[PDB]
């Protein structure tokens, strides 16, 4: 009824929004800074406080000290090399060597140490963050998933019954079989349930192009490692990080190899990572090492086959159970039509089960129209189909 | 009246800006300079007479007369191949339409000082089409198997993916049975053209402008030795 | 472009209408028959809605309107007939004959006369004919008549009618979406006087549809959401007997009549409370509606359902009183134990782990009041049966030690260990009553009153905590005796006591401490009448707050207790009554928003919210009022929970520009309190938002302040991923922010959140919005954190046990006599339906679903399938019957 | 700036006016909330004032710098451009969240503190890889597919315009779509019509310019590549000829085909990787299917797989008829001659065909095409 006396009374205070909170300021959008409503702690007082009796403090390198008196021995980024002292802020107790050291650009003092370099692209792979996989989600292989969970979580939620019992448990394990089996979707459900740093690591990341550089970020990644209590450190893919060793000739795949010698002193060998827990998954197994499949680095072996049938029949309960169907559909016929399928396929055939649905004008599938997902997406695309060389793993 | 990419004076005290430093090179003429093309003619054409008119065609057109395909509703070409073998005027004839023409004649060679001015790694080659671009009528040539997946790579972008027109491409080699058959798909390549070795007639003009700087003697009847 | 050819009808009304002043006169049947012929023809060549652009509708009046303006005018002599053809010509085109001011001049063809019975020409159209025509009557002519001349002549009475049947044709024509069209004209039609064309609408409404009812009846909630407050007044009456009248849906009766209980006549929803004692229909509604009755929305019902039929229907009171309200501990007794529930979970004191080997070494913090938070890892995860035997050692040990109001505090925790119950909790307290300390006894005997809470049987009317009123010598057992009384009572109404207690107020003993919190224990009771509690307050105001110039014990306290005596109304009287009363001085004048805005919590009357902040803005208040303006800021944070997503974003929008950006003491040192109020929801807008002034501590204020934002940023239930955010500045905490003043403070604020994995429904949303008390019990503690000097020893009272109105976690409950049904639910996002399509889609969250009591989250909509069809209730309300019936094969 | 959300009436109510009216009075507070402050409080000006004191306190040699580490209070370690790294602090006014390892900054020039952040120049590559505008026509342009079509409309581009019906199944659409025939026969014609139709982020990779002469220059190549594509949006990654990663050996690569590997297993960790992945869509085009590895092809990682067949004749003179369209044909030719010519001819041959017979018009300067110049055409496409 009142068609302009809504438009322009509306009109005039989303502009009269604008018209008094250009008078506020938020406004000359900026080049990298801060709204101008908030800086005011630094206003008067840091202005000249945190500027003008504040230092730079450039930070060092130690390298040594010497016995009976400080004379320190520093290091810098290009320059030349001095000996220093502390300040008196500090004890000489925590001025170790190889230590990097707060100093002043005059009289070169130390002031405070500093933490060493942790190499940032190592810092990215930690995730920080949690995935929504459910234990429920991988159900199927409930056996593996009680053999692997008693060995990842049960010393670090209960280090008791180990202790009392006098074992002390396994560090390393390794996950294998053919794709799309549910290694990586079953990682997932750990990481989601854990609480520690989880370190994740894909071996292709590695490669890089100098010589001993990877091997250098293997180690500052058992540096940070070591400063973390319990760790999680999760390698996927491991075939490119190393298969063995076979040098005949021109060395070929050599630099693959040192590195491969450096993940296997850094898992092995003279006062190791300790409470440090490691979890390779691999598709090929057969490739790989014979001192790598050494245990003490890869205790627990887990295989991950294609369901039985009532694995399967309970994928479908997992994939199916959240979408409109025929109530009156039965998976035990599915999954005799799928003797030999993944978990993944068996997700394929649902969500292209439902797309049938889609096809015309229906809102919630029937059996036939999962009998037209079976045959497209199991015998017609049987020509491809990915596993069978896979499950000899070649 | 500040340009990107371009010096300046500066004052060492505030470093407050002191003044405009002229210009200083550009990323093309530096390297294209590095290069040193010998640039050609139509007056030093020794008996090409059809293969002139042949490129005329695919390249002389789209320019000059961009409107005259849609005067018949048809695509206009983007690529040339230049065949036969070598010593037979690809190289001169190449410059020569670009230069006349007016089109920005850049040839690439995968060098690595060249590479300095694509960018600091230039993982593609595309890179290479911001200068294109910004040189827009302009020919790309290419020499004589990374020439032939480089080419694939440059009619992949300008098979329509591109935009930008008046950018055309010149690969010259030999021997066209032994390159890519994806290179030899019928929609691919626009035009192939063939270089013959000189009969005697063709012999006898590269003997007449080549003989034009020499200081001659009277009377030398150049047919004879062109037979 | 092609013209000519085919014009008729730019040329034959070119023609036959500019003959028409050439044969009205002197020529009969051409006055009558061309005009029959205009007629016909623009009517038949303008009902059709394909062609908007009519061959003579913009096409005659470029003669015809100057041909019009000198021929129904001037004309003089207009008969019976020639009216019936000459207005139901000149009616039709007239919107787009005339341009912008029509409005003033719709009445110049129209009011000389309504041609006959006008939707017989306007019957297959929508909304060209005459429908925008009448709504340019009822915008702007039926406004100008009705602004002052409601009754009145034929701009009222025909008009009426006319809006009848146009309001039937909205009703008539498709049964589209414009059915919603109906309240832009009941409504826009009469704007304060809505019952008048409500009573019109609504025996049509009642003869309109039963299937047209419940969209409609969402858009009047929604037109029902905000108003005015006499259209909220009005349309929420008018809202009433929808539901039965036309519909016997008569279900949403209780929980949406909540809504109409305050506002309208609070012997308006006792008259729907009658109306709920008429339809006995069945034990199934019967008992669903009235189980709300108890700890959903309200109490104080208790005492009308002893009629002369107490045998099961009658009787059903009782079983609303306590025995749902001990299948709420049942909850906690059977379901809980089960999911996850240990007896002793604690380990969120072991999850505080790591900060020893986190950079260097511990064994460092060694504080006293660390034992104060070390307190609530047994009292805090103890709520919902939680119960210990000798694993209260941690408050047994500290009991005996030292911290008087730790005395106060373990024994406190205790009644937060048994909760919601009656059974056993009076003899677990006996066992830690006996140690003769005024600190023990009158903190344990204050938890008597926490575990009875929602009870409200024979455990204390005047049997124990008036035993431990009596004892009246010093400290704590004059203090705390008066709070379990105002706390378990509190959802009752009963006067007798609340005269027991009116001679705490009307003593004028010099405990303040104690006669400050009785303003608190008396206002819990009460939201209404005995004007008798405000005169106790105010007299020994005059006698005690006149006579001083001094601290918010009196601020915090005392006013508090008259916003809780008149909280819950939009009249605008009672600030008449509370802001005329104590006329003083501006620091007795602290209590002139505390009443007017108190009774302002949720409605829309944002013209109180311009003089709640234009009064006092900054003024640059030379440390004189900055108490008074952050209680302005105070009464900010309501109007803003529930205006359905309207003011929250006004509010995070506005609070983060004003306040603590461009202010200079409210936003620095108080206004962060609007996110502990508005809240406990949580989203990362505002969650992200705050500890950019958080982790940045800024200590060169108060920097309790901040730190007072700490545990209250913190404040949020339902736990979630913020153990980084909180542990890291825990972290930062062992270190600084110092334990000497705040080790209590930061596990406190860590533990908050998760109390127990359940129980946080305390968020005064129920259904999808009515109140259920909800303000009573947790806002007087944020009254209480203004500042300092409570976080040692005077809020160690309110500090435990401010809020304790959590009704529970879940609705997923079947609720059959048998109680052998589990459910068959599908848990979702909030829907998002306003008005749409074929069986409008609610949400999209079908993801998930389930069979059992889990969880409720914040934004959930829940539904089912299997043809249940869960005939009960059908909107929300937690206790559904769960009845069934399979009338589909 | 993003004030009110809510829109929902939808019509002329007296809701919909109530909210303005509402937050009319919210704003009204809010000018003569700040109104009192410079009339009680003028003291300044406060829109240059402590601005300026701002840039009073910043100099004006603005050192650029990169951060590498955070210390929360306020002070960092910082590199320099020569690299010799301090330990600076950071100012009030640095609004501290846009700050991540390797971000530039902006640094005094005398004590070097962090003054401020700075804005990337985005990345040169980004603007190359990207795809600007829509290359060409619509779906109407193909002709005689007409089935797969709804299949690349069905997993790309009926998610992106109804996302209801997912929602109303339960289900989420299908991850990654490969396409697959004999060359010339369309492939990359399609997505041609899918960048026309898309408003998504495109993004269009050559699968053999995957290769690099560095050693993981390809695999971080594409771990970069996917950090672009999820950057950005609701994004399509269009890859073709992936085949020729397997194909064709280079000696630019000093690594043989154990790096060739690498970067296929990069590949497909990106495929089907544990992290969330986000809204990028793959799209992957060949001519040789049988060769590359199938673990790359297992459902998971690819869903949908559409061959592309040779053309029947019916099909045939109706890609004819499209590329003949807008030509000025002289009705001297038939092209049912011109179907049978070649029993599998491609839709490139066609084109190929009428393109070039354009070219011959044009030695002899015509407007219309006329039958010898098609049997000398065909002369000239098929047969050398
Ligand atoms: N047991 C299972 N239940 C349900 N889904 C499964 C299961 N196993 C695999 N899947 C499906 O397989 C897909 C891929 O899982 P995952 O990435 O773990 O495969 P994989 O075994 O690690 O092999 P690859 O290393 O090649 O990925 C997931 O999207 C998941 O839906
Ligand atoms: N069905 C068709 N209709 C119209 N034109 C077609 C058809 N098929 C191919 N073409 C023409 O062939 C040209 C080549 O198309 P495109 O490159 O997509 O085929 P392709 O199979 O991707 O080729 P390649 O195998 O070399 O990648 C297109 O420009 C198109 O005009
Ligand atoms: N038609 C010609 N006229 C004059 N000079 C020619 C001709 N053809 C070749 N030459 C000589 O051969 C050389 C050019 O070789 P060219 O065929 O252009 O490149 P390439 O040999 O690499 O294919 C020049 O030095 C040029 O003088
Ligand atoms: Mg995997
Ligand atoms: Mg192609």
């Amino acid at each position: 009824t009142y068609s302009r006396q809504i438009k322009q009374v509306e009109d005039d205070i989303q502009q009269l929004l604008k018209k008094i909170n250009e008078l506020t300021g938020i406004k000359e959008s900026d080049t990298g800074l801060a709204p101008p409503a908030l800086w005011d702690l630094a206003a008067d007082k840091q202005t000249l406080q945190s500027e003008q009796p504040l230092q730079v403090a450039r930070c060092t390198k130690i390298i040594n000290a010497d016995s009976e008196d400080p004379k320190y021995i520093i290091n810098v980024k290009q320059f030349a090399k001095f000996v220093v002292d502390l300040s008196d802020q500090v004890a000489p107790t925590d001025i170790e060597e190889g230590m990097r050291v707060g100093v002043d650009r005059n009289k070169y003092q130390i002031h405070i140490p500093l933490p060493p370099k942790i190499d940032p692209t190592v810092t990215m792979m930690q995730v920080e963050e949690k995935p929504d996989v459910t234990y429920s989600d991988v159900g199927g292989c409930k056996e593996q998933i009680e053999k692997l969970r008693e060995v990842v979580e049960t010393p670090l939620l209960h280090p008791e019954r180990f202790v009392n019992l006098g074992i002390e448990p396994p560090k390393g394990v390794l996950l294998f079989g053919p794709p799309g089996t549910g290694k990586t979707l079953c990682a997932r459900a750990v990481a989601n349930r854990t609480d520690a740093c989880f370190i994740r690591v894909i071996g292709s990341e590695l490669v890089q192009k100098y010589v001993g550089e990877g091997a250098r970020m293997v180690r500052e990644l058992f540096e940070m490692a070591r400063t973390k209590k319990a760790c999680l450190i999760f390698f996927d893919e491991i075939d490119a990080i190393g298969g063995a060793r076979f040098d005949d000739g021109a060395g070929g795949d050599n630099e693959v190899q040192r590195t491969m010698l450096e993940l296997i002193n850094q898992l092995d060998g003279f006062d190791p990572r300790g409470n440090i827990k490691v979890l390779m998954a691999t598709n090929r197994p057969d490739t790989l090492d014979p001192a790598l499949m050494r245990p003490g680095r890869l205790d627990r072996k887990i295989e991950f086959s294609l369901p039985d049938l009532e694995g399967r029949t309970h994928i479908f309960k997992i994939h199916a159970r959240s979408m409109s169907v025929e109530r009156d559909i039965r998976f035990e016929l599915l999954a005799r039509l799928c003797p030999n399928s993944t978990g993944a396929e068996i997700r394929s055939v649902c969500t292209e089960a439902g797309m049938f649905a889609i096809r015309a004008r229906r809102k919630i599938a029937t059996e036939k129209d999962f009998l037209e997902a079976v045959n497209k997406v199991i015998k017609s695309y049987a020509k491809f189909s990915a596993t069978p060389r896979y499950m000899t793993y070649n | 009246d500040v340009t990107p990419n371009c010096r300046v004076a500066l004052r060492n005290d505030s470093y407050t800006l002191h003044k405009i430093l002229p210009n200083k090179v550009d990323p093309l003429v530096s390297l294209m300079m590095v290069e040193k093309v010998p640039d050609s003619t139509y007056e030093m054409i020794g008996g090409l007479d059809k293969q002139i008119k042949e490129i005329k065609e695919v390249i002389e057109l789209p320019v000059k007369h961009p409107e005259l395909f849609e005067a018949l509703g048809i695509a206009q070409p983007k690529g040339v191949l230049l065949y036969g073998p070598p010593g037979t005027g690809k190289t001169l004839l190449a410059r020569a339409v670009a230069h006349h023409t007016d089109c920005t004649f850049i040839r690439v060679s995968g060098s690595e000082l060249v590479q300095k001015f694509i960018g600091e790694g230039a993982r593609m080659v595309r890179e290479l089409f911001v200068m294109a671009r910004e040189h827009a009528p302009s020919i790309i040539f290419m020499d004589e198997s990374e020439v032939q997946r480089t080419m694939l790579e440059l009619l992949n972008q300008l098979d329509g993916f591109e935009a930008t027109k008046n950018i055309k491409v010149i690969m010259a080699t030999n021997r066209i049975d032994i390159l890519d058959s994806a290179l030899l798909r019928p929609g691919r390549i626009d035009r192939k053209i063939e270089f013959p070795p000189p009969n005697e007639e063709a012999r006898l003009d590269i003997l007449k402008i080549h003989s034009r700087k020499m200081n001659l003697t009277r009377g030398i009847n150049l047919r004879k030795i062109a037979e | 472009m092609e013209e000519g050819g085919r014009d008729k009808a730019p040329v034959q009304p070119q023609q036959s209408p500019a003959a028409a002043p050439g044969g009205t006169d002197e020529k009969p049947s051409g006055k009558e028959r061309r005009d029959a012929g205009d007629k016909d023809k623009e009517q038949e060549l303008s009902e059709e809605d394909k062609q908007l652009q009519d061959e003579l509708e913009m096409l005659v009046e470029r003669l015809g309107e100057k041909d019009t303006s000198l021929y129904r005018p001037a004309l003089e002599e207009l008969r019976r007939q020639i009216r019936s053809s000459t207005t139901s010509m000149t009616s039709v085109p007239k919107p787009l004959k005339f341009l912008r001011p029509h409005y003033g001049k719709l009445k110049e063809i129209y009011e000389n006369m309504a041609p006959g019975e006008n939707k017989r020409f306007a019957a297959d159209i929508i909304s060209v004919l005459a429908m925008t025509m009448s709504g340019e009557r009822e915008c702007l002519k039926y406004r100008l008549v009705g602004s002052q001349e409601e009754l009145a002549s034929w701009g009222h009475e025909y008009v009426r009618h006319l809006a009848g049947e146009v309001a039937k044709e909205w009703q008539e024509l498709d049964d589209a979406e414009k059915v919603q069209r109906e309240p832009l004209l009941t409504l826009v039609k009469e704007i304060v006087p809505y019952n008048m064309a409500h009573n019109a609408e609504h025996e049509a409404c009642d003869l309109l549809m039963e299937i047209e009812q419940v969209d409609m009846l969402e858009k009047d909630i929604d037109e029902n959401a905000y108003a005015k407050v006499c259209l909220y007044l009005t349309s929420c009456v008018n809202y009433v007997p929808e539901p039965e009248n036309s519909a016997l849906l008569r279900c949403a009766l209780g929980v949406f009549r909540k809504f109409s209980r305050f506002p309208e006549a609070l012997r308006l929803a006792l008259m729907l409370n009658d109306m709920e004692l008429v339809e006995d229909i069945f034990t199934s509604c019967k008992d669903v509606v009235v189980q709300k009755q108890m700890a959903f929305m309200l109490g104080r019902h208790g005492v009308f359902l002893e009629l002369s039929e107490d045998v099961e229907e009658y009787e059903d009171l009782t079983e609303i009183m306590s025995n749902v309200q001990l299948n709420s501990n049942f909850l906690a007794l059977a379901r809980e134990l089960d999911i996850m529930e240990p007896k002793v979970p604690d380990d969120i004191y072991k999850t505080h782990l790591e900060n020893n080997r986190f950079g260097g070494s511990g064994s460092q913090v060694d504080s006293a009041r660390m034992n104060l938070a070390s307190s609530f890892v047994n009292g805090f995860v103890n709520a919902a049966f939680g119960q210990d035997k000798l694993l209260t050692d941690d408050g047994n040990k500290w009991l005996y030690k030292n911290k008087d109001h730790g005395m106060l505090s373990a024994a406190a925790s205790l009644g937060m260990i048994l909760l919601w119950d009656v059974d056993g909790g009076l003899t677990q307290i006996d066992k830690y009553l006996y140690s003769s300390e005024d600190y023990i006894k009158s903190g344990a005997l204050l938890a008597c009153g926490i575990v009875n809470s929602g009870v409200r049987n024979e455990c204390d009317p005047a049997l124990a905590l008036l035993s431990d009123y009596v004892l009246h010598n010093s400290n704590t057992m004059r203090l705390g005796s008066i709070f379990g009384l105002g706390l378990a009572y509190a959802g009752s109404n009963r006067e007798d006591v609340l005269t027991l207690l009116l001679p705490v107020m009307g003593d004028s003993k010099s405990s303040m401490e104690v006669a400050g919190v009785t303003a608190l224990a008396c206002g819990m009771i009460a939201v209404g009448s005995c004007n008798g509690d405000v005169t106790s307050t105010i007299l020994q105001t005059i006698m005690e707050k006149s006579e001083t110039e001094l601290k918010d014990t009196y601020a915090r306290w005392l006013p508090l207790g008259l916003g809780l005596n008149h909280l819950g109304k939009g009249e605008a009287i009672e600030a008449i009554l509370a802001a005329l009363e104590v006329v003083s001085e501006p620091f007795r004048s602290f209590a002139n928003t505390l009443v007017d805005v108190c009774a302002y919590a949720g409605s829309g009357n944002v013209l109180k919210v311009q003089q709640l902040l234009h009064i006092c803005s900054e003024h640059f208040d030379s440390k004189e009022k900055e108490e008074d303006k952050d209680k302005k800021e105070k009464k900010d944070k309501d109007k803003k929970e529930a205006p359905a997503d309207m003011g929250a974003h006004q509010g995070v929008a506005v609070l983060g520009i004003a306040l603590i950006a461009m202010g200079e003491e409210i936003g620095a040192e108080m206004a962060l309190r609007t996110f502990g109020h508005l809240l406990r929801y949580g989203e990362p807008t505002l969650r992200r938002a705050v500890p950019l002034a958080l982790a940045l501590i800024s200590v060169s204020n108060p920097r309790l302040n901040i730190l007072d934002t700490l545990s209250k940023f913190s404040h949020d239930a339902d736990p979630e991923v913020s153990y980084n955010s909180i542990f890291a500045m825990g972290m930062v905490g062992s270190g600084t922010n110092n334990a000497r003043l705040a080790a209590m403070l930061r596990q406190l604020a860590q533990y908050h959140a998760k109390d127990p994995n359940n129980l946080f429904m305390v968020r005064l949303a129920q259904g999808l919005t009515h109140l259920g008390k909800g303000t009573l019990t947790l806002c007087p503690y944020h009254s209480d954190r203004q500042l300092m000097s409570q976080v040692a020893v005077a809020g160690l009272l309110t500090v435990l046990v401010s809020f304790l109105d959590v009704r529970n976690i879940i609705l997923g409950k079947s609720h059959y006599v048998l109680y052998g049904l589990v459910a068959a639910m599908q848990p979702r996002m909030l829907v998002t339906f306003d008005e749409e399509l074929r069986p409008l889609p609610v949400s999209v969250r079908v993801g998930q679903a389930v069979d059992v009591v889990g969880q409720a989250g914040k934004p959930k909509t829940i539904t089912g399938f299997q043809t249940h069809t869960t005939p009960v209730l059908l909107a929300h309300g937690e206790r559904a019957e769960l009845a069934t019936e399979e009338f589909l094969p | 700036a993003s004030k009110l959300p809510l829109v929902t009436p939808h019509t002329q109510c007296r809701l919909k006016l109530l909210k303005l009216e509402r937050i009319k009075d919210y704003l009204l507070m809010e000018e003569e909330f700040i109104r009192n402050q410079e009339q009680m409080k003028p003291l300044e000006e406060k829109q240059e004032e402590e601005r300026s004191k701002v840039d009073d306190l910043r100099g004006t040699p603005m050192s650029v710098g990169t951060l590498e580490e955070i210390i929360d209070d306020n002070h960092a370690i910082v590199s320099t451009s020569v690299g010799s790294e301090h330990y600076v602090s950071i100012l009030s006014f640095v609004d501290k969240d846009l700050l991540e390892p390797g971000c530039s900054v902006l640094l005094n020039h005398k004590v070097h503190a962090v003054i401020g952040v700075l804005m990337d120049d985005t990345d040169p590559l980004v603007t190359v890889m990207k795809v600007e505008k829509a290359p060409q026509e619509t779906y109407a342009d193909i002709g005689g597919l007409d089935n797969q079509i709804q299949e690349i409309k069905e997993s790309v581009e009926l998610p992106l315009t109804h996302p209801e019906y997912y929602e109303e199944m339960g289900i989420k659409p299908p991850k990654g779509v490969i396409l697959y025939g004999p060359p010339g026969t369309g492939k990359t014609l399609l997505a041609k019509a899918v960048a026309n139709q898309t408003s998504a982020t495109f993004l269009r990779v050559v699968g053999s310019e995957l290769i690099q002469k560095y050693l993981g220059d390809g695999p971080k190549l594409v771990r970069e590549l996917f950090r672009v594509a999820e950057e950005h949006a609701p994004s399509i990654v269009f890859i073709d000829e992936i085949d020729a990663i397997g194909t064709k050996r280079y000696d630019s690569n000093s690594g043989g085909e154990r790096e060739i590997q690498r970067t296929m297993l990069e590949l497909l960790n990106q495929l089907d990787g544990f992290d969330s992945r986000g809204d990028v869509k793959v799209i992957m085009a060949t001519n040789r299917i049988e060769t590359l590895d199938p673990a790359l092809i297992r459902p998971g990682r690819i869903d949908r797989k559409i061959e592309f067949p040779l053309p029947d004749e019916k099909t045939k003179k109706r890609i004819f008829q499209i590329h003949t369209s807008r030509m000025t044909l002289a009705d001297d030719v038939t092209l049912d001659d011109l179907i049978m010519a070649k029993d599998d001819l491609s839709g490139a041959d066609i084109k190929a065909i009428c393109t070039e017979a354009g070219l011959m018009a044009l030695r002899e300067r015509r407007m219309k095409v006329t039958n010898e110049d098609f049997k000398k055409s065909k002369e000239n496409v098929l047969y050398k």
